[PDB]
């Protein structure tokens, strides 16, 4: 999971 | 403020290809000369300008069989259909002309681009 | 010996979400209490262990309406349905419990994982 | 396009  | 799962789109596409391999929820047969290819209309539209136009048509949207132009090569179509469902393009010296012609007909601009670049490098 | 187009899976998913927004080729309505959500069975199966089981069932595969357990929160479902079609999860303090419960019911393991990690960090 |  990432900060887009 | 959303978070994003990097591999989600690839995982979805992998499962769509699994559905295709098992012939689950396929709703169209694409006929290319003597060959038939089962697929999901939604995936075809998502990948191809030609299928996007065909399946948004108020009459063609309901057809279970679509016949492609007799000049379309079945192997070229097969390679592009595999690409649609996997992101992988089996581009070879022996098939590049057929793949590029099929990609132009199907309106798959990124495939056409790369075929053009691979051909330009060999001349 | 294939080449691969990096953005292909994301581009496919973007077009599947466009089809959902325009209600094109949607083949199921998911009923969550008083709310209804139209979707494509193939995308639901590709994202959820629950829908994969439901739509591979020889009888349920043909249903146009699926009713979820009355304990399922419509907003939580809405957030997860958006995630399925975009890879983006709108996870907030006010909805995390509902999202995690919905993801457990829908069998969306990666979403459950992250909800567990975000909850553990706040305690 | 890349070599996967
Ligand atoms: N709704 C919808 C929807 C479903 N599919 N789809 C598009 N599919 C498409 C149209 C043109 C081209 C390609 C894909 C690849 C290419 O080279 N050209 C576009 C839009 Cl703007 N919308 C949609
Ligand atoms: N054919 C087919 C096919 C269509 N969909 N699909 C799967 N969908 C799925 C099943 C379980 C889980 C998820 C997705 C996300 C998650 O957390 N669990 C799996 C397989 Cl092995 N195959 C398929
Ligand atoms: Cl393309
Ligand atoms: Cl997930």
């Amino acid at each position: 999971w990432v900060i887009p | 403020s959303c978070i994003q799962f990097t591999r989600h789109a690839s995982d979805v596409l992998l499962n769509l290809n699994r559905l295709r391999s098992r012939d689950i929820l396929t709703d169209v047969v694409i006929v290319v000369s003597r060959e038939q290819f089962r697929a999901h209309k939604t995936v075809l539209m998502a990948c191809s300008g030609l299928f996007y136009s065909i399946f948004t048509d108020q009459l063609k949207c309901n057809l279970s069989v679509i016949n492609l132009d007799p000049e379309i090569n079945p192997e070229g179509f097969c390679i592009l259909l595999d690409f649609m469902y996997t992101s992988r393009l089996n581009l070879r010296e022996g098939n590049i002309m057929a793949v590029m012609a099929t990609a132009m007909y199907l309106q798959m601009e990124h495939v056409v681009d790369t075929c053009r670049k691979f051909i330009k490098a060999s001349e």
